[PDB]
RNA sequence: CCGGCGCGCG
């Protein structure tokens, strides 16, 4: 949930998911009740940065719901929801 | 979430109700059940039944009928778990009775009217 | 279509069946202020980001600041003051700077204590 | 509002699930306000 | 109030009437929200940037706007001359966007 | 954040009338 | 000196009508203590006039439907409970419906005692669709709220609907004062102002008695 | 308290506040300077407050 | 399966959950009247006809019948992906339908209109089947006796059918409680088994 | 003291728009015999930014990706579903409105779909003002055989689509979408003049939709529109937006701007209308006689560059006339009037023989249309097609006269 | 207005 997708998912002749498109919860369980077998989402691993990130290798904001937001500290939050529970 | 726990924990149902087997006030809206309930007619627990007039929307386990009433007229009253549907075959009238308790009453209409008091005020 | 003028018109004809204690409540809302919150929250639906959002409110406001300083910090505040102008330009009034008092306070001096 | 109608037992995995669909329908400036009135009424109760 | 004759920040203390300490931690949580300014006045204003310390208790008195520091706080000014006393040099410089001129911050 | 990307003609010339 | 004030007024429709009232100044505790007595007294001391019974005549065969007649006789009985009335009728009086035929039966259908009015004429009761008589004696009762094949109506004698008291706080050094917010929604069969009032002589005549003295 | 309210106690908003506490005594001339508006703040006015 | 497409502008189609229906619908007013004769079963939405089984004897000439549908509400929380998603979702699970036969092939408008509970007829969904129902009469008159006064009772999801007088009706309070009774004393006995004095021990 | 001293629209209309989120803000809907049609239900003062007109939810929409796949937002054709395979056979280019009216046909047939009950406040295939659903008859009244020809290859289009996809072996569920052809043309009709093609963001995934939008398809079109649509991607709303610091007053019509740059044909063509007021009409001139564009701005106030010309008797005729008149222009040179007056009359010529090239005038089409009784809508819009060029023709005679005229 | 030691609170 919240990952961006990093190719389109074909069912038969539709598409049903395109490239760079947020991943709900419905486009997972249409996934899982029809026969697809690979997945292609971008992450923080797929990024062709190592000093920043940009909004499609993140996806959706953990807390705004929308896509992530330019100028965003999410290093600092990603230490720090580790951390936490410590 | 005790106050909460407590106001929507239900009936008591089955042989923690009645002492040998059995071989409920009626309330037009939600606003006379309440008002009952403060005039101390009813307890916070006590089962009633509410008139329903919107669409159905309570929560149920998916289940049939329990039993169903048909009368030669053409009337016949569905009667579920936890409410009572009369149904015709001569008109489209449909009559919804929910059987609660005015602690479930009163969690619904607190949300209710947080809802229609922020939307009024804006 | 033309028949003289006579014309048909448009009806539902179908059937859908999608077709008030709150008054403290909404006096309290406004009291306290929430009425701004929804405000703030409708203003950022139209942001793509929040951050220039927050930059250019608080520039309107030292704008606000700099051509009338004398009627901001009390009563009337400069950022309540944008936040009003810009939902009201929206067309939707709103007081002004969200600025309310109380009309039952009993005289000068007289300090409400929570 | 179009609420469904709980007529079971509200827990507290009932709250946290309640509150967070809450948020993504009404978002978080009506569920602020439902958050008030529902401590309230749990107050109220208890 | 009073500050440290060193630092130049507040004091600590209730009895020698301190200010609060804003720690790393808390620097966390505000770069998390986000708050650049925030951080920029418990940084420079609030704490040790001597000259700009004295125009904020002058502005908000006449509710005149408070303007950005871009000086140094006596903190980053205290390092540096430490860093000297190593026998190590510590330059601020500024490019300019507009015609590449490099100018060296007071430091 | 908030920091993100650094955050006179015809006068004295009027008809004589 | 101590002054009482209607700050708001409205009236949604013929049954719903809300007013907030004011009373100040007061000493520490006063406004509380009255608040709750206020509200009590106005959720309970305060007469109503409802329908408590209803008898059905024209042998409806006793069953759950009458030929001709849209609505259930629990249908009707809930309908019958809905209808707001006011009076000063002392013990019980009789009322009686009698509609020719089809058409709808609202509460403009009903003959009544002689003090009882009907708040609202457009609640329904029943729709007749064949031409058939209806007969049904309602009996109409005044009570407290806090109080032969005829089918009974549990009716609620609540004509204010709710009620709700608030404390606003105010001082100066030394001396406080505190004001008393009362707020009245009534079912239209009496006004928040005549709530009050009533509430308030209700009241008084609860505490008259511990004045009493017998004759020696 | 509301969700966005918290309270806070009058020793500490006094002195949190106590420059803008100046400028409104100032700006409604019952302070004649930043001196006799410090004093009068000192002496616990009931105006101050 | 039948190797042609039907018309179903003459056909009762009947939707359930599992199948819809198509019972030959003869002309009329009303549109009340069915004809058993010919039958068709197709699943939801599709022009796929079969012919339906069938577990009893079916009438031979046109009867007059009332339908009514028998099933439960699914009131679910979808999940919310779209601003504004519905909070929650119901429809009616129609798994049994009906069939009512009116007394004397008598109209809906007729004054002395009564219904035949001696004839209903059993649409299942599951098993895309129809029978016929097994009515048990407790109503004292045997096969001559007044229609008027009669009350049938449906149990046992939609298999149990009976013909009590009207009199004798059940409140739903009473039939809530009944069937909690019964769960619960189970619960109960099921609970304190485990015990070693329960062999000792008194029910109260 | 107080004692001493166009329809409205069917409630409903907006009703079952209102409890599906739809706003509308200061306006109110009215109908009339030409349709409906949005008014100002008071007076919009003008604020400092453009002002929220109407809010219309995205589920309550019908888009279709603009570009290959074709993929529907929301989503309403299940997997496996024939009408996929209909869509899918269309030419990405040109059968745009064949998936829309496909689209329409399904929703129509869905039973809790939004566009169920909005359908029923369409213009039906008597009232909708398309050129799709005109005869042979109506279309010889358009005196432009280019324009016919363009209908004729429409109209062949949408049948041979209709034939080919709907004959006899197609299924039950597609049947009924469209039992006979009357039906498809209808749709394809009013997907033509109802569509609204959009660049729009949802998620992070941004492309260009073809778009039904109820109470949005409600607005008129104008050259000069005082209302324009934002598309709000955070809450999926489409916002109709007044103009910033324009004031409307009360029962001022709102309107839209359907398509810029398109001459009265195309316009003709595609929403089934033409408006005497067109700035971008062009008439065929010899170019021969030539007069000053600079002169001619000067005197009837029209500033700023050839593509964003405006004016401070003037109107979008007048644009159209000095965007389409031949014209001269050297910088500074003057032009000597003895020229212009005899460029004039030349010109003034050739519009006088335009106009004697139609059998008949424009106040004769005015009468035939107010003692027409049993006329189509189709018939009247072609009527008004030619009236309002030939009334174009007449204002370029007036404004070259009137130009001449204050030369001096 | 500087640092060490001891005792505590969350
Ligand atoms: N300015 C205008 N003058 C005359 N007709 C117009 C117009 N703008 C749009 N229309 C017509 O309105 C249609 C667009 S839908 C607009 C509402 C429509 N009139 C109705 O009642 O449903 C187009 O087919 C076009 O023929
Ligand atoms: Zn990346």
């Amino acid at each position: 949930i919240g990952r961006v997708l990093a190719d389109d998912i074909y069912i038969g002749s539709r598409c049903v998911a395109f490239r760079n498109q947020d991943l709900g919860i419905g486009l997972v369980n249409r996934f899982i009740t029809f026969g697809t077998q690979s997945i292609s989402i971008r992450t923080p691993f797929t990024c062709r940065s190592t000093s920043w990130i940009c909004r499609l290798c993140y996806g959706r904001s953990p807390t705004h719901g929308d896509l992530v937001e330019l100028g965003e500290a999410v290093g600092i939050i990603a230490g720090q929801s580790i951390g936490e529970p410590g | 979430l005790i106050g909460l726990y407590v106001l929507t924990s239900g009936t008591r149902r089955g042989i923690c109700a009645n002492r040998y087997n059995p071989c409920e006030p009626f309330f037009c809206n939600s606003y006379d059940a309440i008002g009952a309930y403060r005039q101390k007619r009813i307890n916070l627990d006590s089962p009633l039944w509410l008139r329903w007039q919107l669409d159905q929307r309570v929560i149920a386990s998916k289940e049939v009928p329990i039993e169903v009433h048909y009368e030669s007229f053409g009337n016949y009253h569905e009667i579920y778990a936890h409410y009572l549907i009369v149904r015709s075959v001569k008109k489209e009238t449909l009559y919804i009775y929910i059987r609660t308790t005015v602690g479930h009453i009163s969690f619904y209409r607190e949300i209710e009217e947080a809802i229609q008091g922020f939307s009024q005020a804006c | 279509g033309i028949q003289r003028r006579i014309w048909r018109r448009r009806t539902l004809t179908k059937k859908d069946d999608m077709l008030p204690f709150v008054e403290e409540q909404v006096r309290k809302i406004k009291e306290v202020g929430k009425v701004m919150t929804m405000d703030i929250e409708r203003l950022l639906l139209s942001e793509d980001n929040r951050f220039e959002f927050v930059n250019s409110v608080a520039a309107e406001a030292t704008e606000y600041v700099e051509k009338n300083r004398d009627e901001y910090g009390g009563t009337k505040k400069a950022i309540f003051h944008v936040l009003s102008n810009r939902v009201n330009d929206l067309g939707f009034d709103r007081p002004e700077a969200y600025a309310e008092s109380d009309p039952y306070k009993p005289g000068p001096g007289y300090l409400k204590e929570y | 509002a179009n609420l469904v109608f709980h007529n079971k037992v509200i827990d507290g995995t009932a709250i946290k699930r309640l509150i967070s669909r809450l948020i993504d329908h009404f978002g978080m400036a009506y569920t602020s306000h439902i958050l008030d009135q529902v401590k309230t009424l749990g107050f109220q109760q208890a | 109030g009073h500050y440290a004759l060193v630092t130049q920040q507040p004091l600590r203390g209730r009895s020698k009437q301190g200010g609060q300490r804003v720690g790393e931690m808390e620097v966390w949580a505000l770069e998390g929200f986000g708050v650049a300014h925030i951080l920029q006045e418990m940084l420079t204003y609030k704490s040790d940037h001597i000259r700009a310390r004295q125009e904020v208790l002058g502005t908000t008195i006449i509710g005149g706007t408070i303007p950005k520091p871009e000086d140094a706080p006596e903190s980053f000014r205290l390092l540096v001359r430490e860093l000297r006393s190593l026998a190590l040099e510590l330059n601020h410089f500024l490019v300019s966007e507009k015609n590449f001129q490099i100018n060296r911050k007071e430091v | 954040g908030t920091g993100f990307n650094k955050g006179d003609i015809l006068f004295y010339h009027r008809e004589f009338c | 000196t101590l002054q009482w004030k209607c700050v708001e007024s409205r009236r949604d429709s013929k049954r719903l009508y809300y007013g907030r009232f004011i009373l100040s100044p007061l000493m520490k505790g006063q406004a509380d203590t009255i608040g709750i007595a206020m509200r009590r007294a106005l959720l309970g001391e305060i007469e109503g006039t409802c329908i408590t019974r209803a008898k059905f005549e024209n042998i409806p065969h006793d069953y759950s439907n009458i030929v001709g007649i849209q609505e259930s006789v629990h249908e009707i009985l809930m309908n019958l409970n809905e209808i707001v009335l006011k009076s000063n009728l002392y013990g019980t009086r009789n009322a009686l419906i009698c509609v020719q035929g089809p058409g709808y039966i609202t509460a403009r259908d009903i003959i009544l005692p002689p003090s009882v009015e009907i708040v609202d004429n457009t609640q329904h009761i029943a729709t007749l669709t064949e031409p058939i008589n209806l007969c049904i004696g309602l009996k109409i009762e005044r009570n407290r709220g806090y109080s032969d094949r005829s089918y009974p109506i549990d009716a609620v004698f609540m004509p204010v609907q709710n009620a709700n008291h608030s404390i606003h706080s105010y001082g100066n050094g030394n001396e406080k004062q505190e004001i008393l917010f009362i707020e009245i929604w009534t079912n239209g069969s009496l006004t928040p102002k005549e709530a009050l009032h009533e509430a308030s002589r209700n009241l008084i005549n609860l505490f008259i008695p511990f004045l009493h003295v017998e004759e020696e | 308290l509301s969700l966005h309210r918290c309270g806070l106690p009058r020793e500490i908003a006094i002195e949190l506040f106590q420059t803008f506490v100046i400028r409104g005594l100032i700006r409604q001339h019952l302070a004649s300077n930043i001196g006799v508006a410090k004093s009068q703040i000192r002496e616990k006015k009931p105006i101050v407050w | 399966v039948v190797d042609y497409r039907i018309n179903e502008d003459e056909f009762h189609k009947i939707s359930l959950l599992d199948c819809d229906f198509f019972i030959r619908k003869p002309p009329d007013p009303d549109n009340d009247v069915y004809d058993f004769r010919e039958m068709y079963v197709t699943p939801p939405d599709t022009d796929i006809y079969s012919v339906p089984r069938v577990l009893a004897p079916m009438p031979q000439k046109y009867i007059r019948c009332a339908m009514s549908d028998y099933g439960c509400y699914d009131v679910t929380e979808p999940p919310i992906d779209a601003p504004r998603d519905p909070l929650y979702k119901s429809e009616r699970e129609i798994s049994k339908v009906f069939l009512t036969k009116h007394y004397r092939n008598r109209r809906l408008n007729d004054p002395e209109f009564v219904l035949d509970f001696e004839e209903i007829y059993v649409i299942d969904s599951k098993t895309k089947s129809i029978t016929r129902a097994r009515v048990l009469v407790t109503v004292p008159g045997g096969r001559k006796r007044d229609r008027k006064d009669d009350l049938l009772v449906i149990r046992d999801n939609g298999n149990s059918f009976k013909i009590i007088h009207v009199g004798e009706r059940d409140d739903p309070t009473t039939v809530i409680e009944r069937e909690e009774w019964t769960k619960t004393r189970e619960d109960m006995e099921k609970h304190l088994r485990k015990l070693r004095d329960f062999s000792v021990s008194n029910w109260f | 003291f107080p004692l001493f001293q166009l329809e409205s629209a069917d409630p409903d209309f907006y009703k079952i728009g209102y409890v599906r989120r739809v706003r509308a803000y200061g306006v109110e809907f009215k109908e009339g015999p030409d349709g409906f049609g949005i008014y100002a239900s008071k007076d919009i003062e003008p604020r400092r930014r453009a002002r929220v007109i109407m809010e219309i939810p995205h589920e309550l929409m019908i888009t279709i990706r603009q570009k290959h796949p074709w993929m529907f937002f929301p989503d309403i054709v299940p997997i496996g579903h024939p009408i996929f395979d209909i869509i899918n056979s269309t030419d990405p280019e040109r059968d745009w409105d064949l998936r829309l009216a496909c689209l329409l046909l399904f929703s129509f047939d869905r039973e809790d779909h939004f566009w169920r009950l909005y359908g029923d406040f369409l213009p039906a295939a008597d009232e909708c003002s398309s050129l799709l659903l005109a005869t042979e008859e109506d279309l010889a009244e358009l005196q432009d055989p280019q324009l016919v020809s363009t209908i004729r290859q429409q109209q062949k289009r949408v049948l041979e689509f209709w034939e080919k996809n709907w004959h006899s072996g197609v299924p039950l569920k597609i049947k009924r979408l469209a039992e006979d052809a009357e039906r498809f043309i209808w749709a394809v009709s009013i997907a033509q003049t109802r569509c609204i093609s959009m660049k729009t963001r949802i998620g992070a995934l941004v492309q260009d939709l073809n778009m039904m939008i109820p109470y949005a398809d409600m607005l008129n079109h104008s050259f000069e529109p005082n209302c324009f649509l934002h598309w709000r991607p955070k809450d999926r709303i489409l916002e109709v937006m007044s103009n910033a610091g324009q004031a409307i007053k009360k029962g001022e019509e709102m309107t839209i701007n359907y398509m810029p740059g398109q001459k009265n044909n195309m316009l003709m063509e595609r929403y089934g209308f033409s408006t005497p007021v067109n700035p971008w009409d062009a008439i065929p001139f010899s170019g021969d006689s030539r007069i000053h564009l600079n002169s001619f701005l000067s005197v009837f106030n029209i500033f700023g560059l050839p593509e964003e010309y405006y004016h401070d008797f003037v109107d979008g005729a007048v644009i159209a006339a000095a965007r389409t008149l031949p014209t001269w222009s050297d910088i500074d040179l003057p032009p000597i009037p003895s020229a212009e007056r005899k460029a004039v009359k030349e010109l003034q010529d050739e519009c006088r023989k335009m106009l004697a090239e139609y059998p008949t005038t424009s106040e004769q089409d005015q009468k035939l249309l107010d003692s027409l009784s049993e006329a189509r809508t189709t018939f009247a819009t072609a009527v008004k097609y030619r009236m309002h060029r030939k009334m174009f023709i007449g204002k370029i005679i007036k404004a070259l006269d009137i130009y001449q005229e204050r030369l001096l």
